[PDB]
């Protein structure tokens, strides 16, 4: 089972044997698996470590890019850092500090309103950090934002899908080809300019994604947009934000959307309250949500703007 | 022309193919379904080729050549910038 995987991991990357007691599998995705391990630090303490084993069909550029995002931007502001990295031919293992975290589903409908504010504050700190460096995460969603409720710690992880802004400070991100030019994420967290294959895609796409998270938090529903492909996510979006509004906003980025059934935009407070200090959620909450789910990527709020939103007065 | 309901997306500069969605029903927001439900409720990058089985592709000579080549220098360069602070055993 997992035992056979661990053994194959050791056999794939012999140096791990000299360093890690690999204890468990804690993650599996299309492009990597992640293990819980314990090691000894030269400085004294034993430390719990997350080992991300990347699939060996991965391009070395793609591998280096994720590693570089972690090296350069990580370690600070709720962005996961890297301790070390080990390779043996096509097998690369990235070693990170392990953060014990909740399941999003699990704590979803038990969080206090203050914990929601705090969660969103701390996510925007991480997005602020990565966006400074010109990193578009492209996969912002609760499984990639690790949350320890007890210690109140957070970490944005998984740069396996990252791309660079045209002026990215992460030199290697320039070699990741645009999906738009010719690795997809989860349709449900993808902004409309992404869903419609807009060639220009900016850090605003991550801000939409944090808007989708906030929406799950305010409504008590996750996954909010359950879709197996991009246009299904788009049809669902038009149901929330209105099809006229979406068709209008898509023109401003070069896309023409035809929808046969006109649906109206929902008031965000009503939608969330019908779905769901929860007795006095301030207007500012729904106001921030509206700015994150701005269908126009140019006017959509930025991460440093969000942190200055009155929703976060005074933290 | 198109059977309803549909969504159609096209690029105003024709730099893209038109794409479509046709469903039986448009999504409808269901407030009645219970929390926490939705209200709406490989290929090798190194060898640039599709495969039917991973474990055998990893053993193929094409892949095994790549795996042992210089192409991971880009990774090693970053790796030789990080500080190793674990205790290593013989
Ligand atoms: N540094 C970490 N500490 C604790 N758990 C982690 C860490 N990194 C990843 N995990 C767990 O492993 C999962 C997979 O890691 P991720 O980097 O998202 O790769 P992928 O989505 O490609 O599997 C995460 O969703 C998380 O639950
Ligand atoms: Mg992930
Ligand atoms: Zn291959």
């Amino acid at each position: 089972g997992v035992k056979k995987d661990i053994e194959k991991l050791y056999e794939a990357v012999p140096q791990l044997s000299n360093v890690f007691k690999i204890e468990d599998k804690i993650g599996e995705g299309t492009f990597s698996s992640v293990y819980l391990a314990t090691a000894q630090l030269q400085v004294g303490p034993e430390e719990k470590i997350a080992l991300k084993h990347l699939i060996p069909t991965s391009h070395p550029i793609r591998i280096a890019a994720e590693l570089q995002c972690l090296t350069v931007a990580g370690g600070q502001d709720n962005v996961m850092g890297v301790k070390y990295c080990f390779r043996k031919n096509d097998h690369v293992v990235i070693a990170m500090p392990y953060l014990e975290h909740e399941s999003f589903l699990d704590i979803l409908n038990s969080l206090s309103f203050q914990e929601v504010r705090e969660y969103m504050l701390n996510l925007f700190k991480a997005l602020k950090r990565i966006h400074q460096f010109g990193i578009v995460h492209r996969d912002v969603k609760p499984s990639n934002f690790l949350y320890n409720r007890r210690l109140k710690k957070y970490a944005l992880v998984d740069f396996g899908l990252a791309q660079g802004t045209h002026d990215t400070k992460i030199e290697l991100l320039k070699f990741v080809q645009s999906e738009a030019q010719q690795r997809a994420g989860t349709p449900g967290f993808r902004a409309p300019e992404v869903l419609t294959k807009c060639p220009n895609q900016t850090t605003a796409i991550d801000m939409w994604s944090a808007g989708v998270i906030f929406l799950s938090l305010l409504s008590g529903r996750y996954p909010f947009y359950k879709a197996s492909d991009d246009l299904t996510a788009l049809a669902q979006i038009m149901t929330i934000r209105g099809s006229r509004e979406t068709i209008q906003a898509a023109k401003t980025f070069g896309k023409s959307i035809l929808c046969s059934k006109e649906v109206p935009a929902q008031d965000l407070r009503k939608l969330c309250e019908r779905l769901r200090g929860w007795n006095e959620v301030p207007d500012e909450a729904y106001d921030l949500l509206d700015k994150l789910l701005d269908l126009n990527p140019a006017s959509r709020i930025t991460a440093e703007e969000a942190l200055l939103h009155p929703f976060f007065k005074d933290m | 022309r198109l059977k309803k309901p549909f969504v159609k997306v096209e690029d105003m500069s024709q730099l893209y193919r038109p794409f479509y969605l046709q469903l039986t029903n448009m999504p409808f927001i269901n407030y009645s379904i219970q929390k926490p439900c939705s209200p709406f409720d490989g290929y090798c990058e190194c060898c640039l080729q599709k495969y039917e089985d991973l474990e055998t592709h990893l053993l193929s000579e094409q892949h095994r050549n790549f795996a042992q080549s210089n192409q991971y220098q880009v990774v090693d360069d970053i790796v030789s910038k990080l500080v190793f602070d674990f205790v290593e055993y013989e």
